[PDB]
């Protein structure tokens, strides 16, 4: 098997699927698997990408026995995973170890839950590849701000309850410690 | 065809009496002077019994009675009646019991006098008196050993006995199931394979499992699943048999012995 993960914390990997959802929710969607970690990669109209990481520390085993190329690459439905992992989480509360799979190019993505009594073993198939022009330059940026992740929730709860159509972003820092970050929103309200 | 006797082994007839009723309409009572045959087969049902339904899965159980008295005079005796009748007339006896013992008579069409008391309660089931030359042609289905493979199911009141009956029962989550593809290899590992989704599931057992004595595979429905399902949790010694893409049996034992024995044929082609 070219490569092979395994983790009993599933919780993290359903945030990362759940994190997944919101760049549509029945479409294509990217897995690179290299040596460092597992990363899930979404692109959405060619405006916007989201790119998960799940490192090695958060499986026990990590193998990546393939040596031919440094990173694979595969496509597969997330419908499919999401309609399989929802029926799979009726009783999550035993004491499942998740186990991915993949063996190359032509070869399904295996999701084999264990509970030491029942191995569902899942193999999903794998579409033709279509995602990194979508990126900052990094010695270009305007403003950098860094935001506490509860404020940040309020702040777009609040944005999507007054409807926000449209949304704009201000950075500004004054002479003293003025730092100034506002988020307006061109809404119903005005 | 004086046939009477007052059945009390009571969960070991309930199984059968439920099981008939959820397999097909009416049930054959064979009295023999021995032993009685509950046969639920398809041959014998003017209804569909496999027209566009696919309904072939015939049950051969036989029930003890040795259940008070067995006076079966004539000894065989082959009868046809509805299920739903005998299946309200013991659910009510189920209840009476929940809160005496039920006398049971006979009178080519007669009918059955159960009687009941905690009040008076007389239920007159209608029957018929199907003939020898009609009960000759009711024969239990032969069963070759050439690749037959059996899997010695583990008991429902063991430790794995829970985790076994979730397994089985893990194929009716999905309420767009119809074929399920079980499968068995050589310690045995048995498995369960759907491929009628958009992905492909496998739902196997990798807990302990004994076969009483090459990969054995056999399609089935999921309502033969259910009954299974349904027998194994009403039962102790449970064996499954797999013959490679001919029928899969399900044979039940109550430790003569109560067995009940489901002969399910393949539902489609490996």
């Amino acid at each position: 098997n070219k490569f092979s993960a395994s983790t009993v914390h599933l919780e993290h990997i359903t945030t990362a699927l759940s994190c997944l959802t919101p760049f549509g929710s029945k479409d294509d969607v990217l897995i690179f698997i290299d040596a460092d970690g597992l990363s899930f990669v979404r692109e959405n109209n060619h405006v916007i990408k989201i790119q998960l990481l799940l490192s090695r520390e958060l499986f026990m085993s990590y193998s990546y026995r393939n040596e031919t190329e440094d990173h694979m690459k595969l496509c597969v439905k997330i419908n499919h995973i999401l309609d399989s992992v929802s029926v799979m989480n009726r009783n999550s509360d035993d004491i499942v170890e998740c186990t991915l799979s993949y063996d190359g190019h032509g070869s399904p993505f295996v999701l084999i839950f264990e509970d030491s009594f029942i191995s569902e073993r899942v193999e999903y198939s794998t579409y033709l590849i279509k995602t990194n022009g979508l990126e900052l330059d990094r010695e270009r940026i305007s403003f950098e701000a860094i935001i506490k992740g509860e404020a940040l929730h309020s702040a777009l709860k609040d944005l999507k309850e007054i409807g926000c159509k449209e949304c704009y972003v201000y950075a500004k820092t004054e002479a003293n410690d003025e730092n100034v970050f506002a988020l307006i929103s061109k809404s119903q309200l005005g | 065809m004086k046939l009477k006797l007052i059945v009390n082994d009571y969960k070991l007839l309930r199984t059968t009496i439920n099981t008939v009723a959820s397999l097909r309409k009416t049930a054959i009572l064979r009295f023999n002077s021995e032993r009685l045959t509950i046969i639920s087969t398809p041959k014998s049902s003017s209804n569909n019994g496999t027209i566009l339904r696919g309904d072939t899965g015939q049950l051969w159980c036989t029930i003890p009675h040795d259940f008070r008295l067995y006076t079966v005079i004539s000894n065989t005796i082959t009868m046809e009646c509805n299920c739903d009748s005998l299946l309200s007339v013991f659910k009510r006896y189920d209840r009476v019991m929940n809160q005496s013992n039920m006398t049971i008579k006979l009178q080519p069409i007669c009918a059955l006098g159960i009687t009941f008391e905690e009040i008076m309660h007389s239920f007159k089931v209608p029957v018929k008196l199907l003939f020898r030359a009609q009960d000759t042609r009711i024969q239990e289905p032969m069963i070759n050993y050439i690749q037959l493979m059996m899997y010695k199911l583990p008991p429902i009141s063991g430790e794995f006995g829970s985790a076994f009956h979730g397994f089985i029962r893990r194929v009716e989550r999905y309420s767009n199931v119809n074929h399920i593809h079980l499968m068995g290899v050589k310690d045995v590992e048995l498995k369960i394979i759907v491929n009628e989704l958009d992905w492909h599931l496998e739902i196997c057992w990798n807990g302990p499992l004994d076969s009483v004595i090459s990969t054995h595979e056999v399609i089935i429905r999921c309502k033969d699943w259910k009954v299974c399902s349904k027998l194994y949790a009403a039962f102790e010694e449970v064996v499954l048999a797999i013959s490679h893409d001919e029928s899969c049996v399900f044979h039940c034992s109550l430790d003569e012995r109560g067995q009940i024995i489901y002969y399910i044929a393949r539902s489609k082609g490996l």
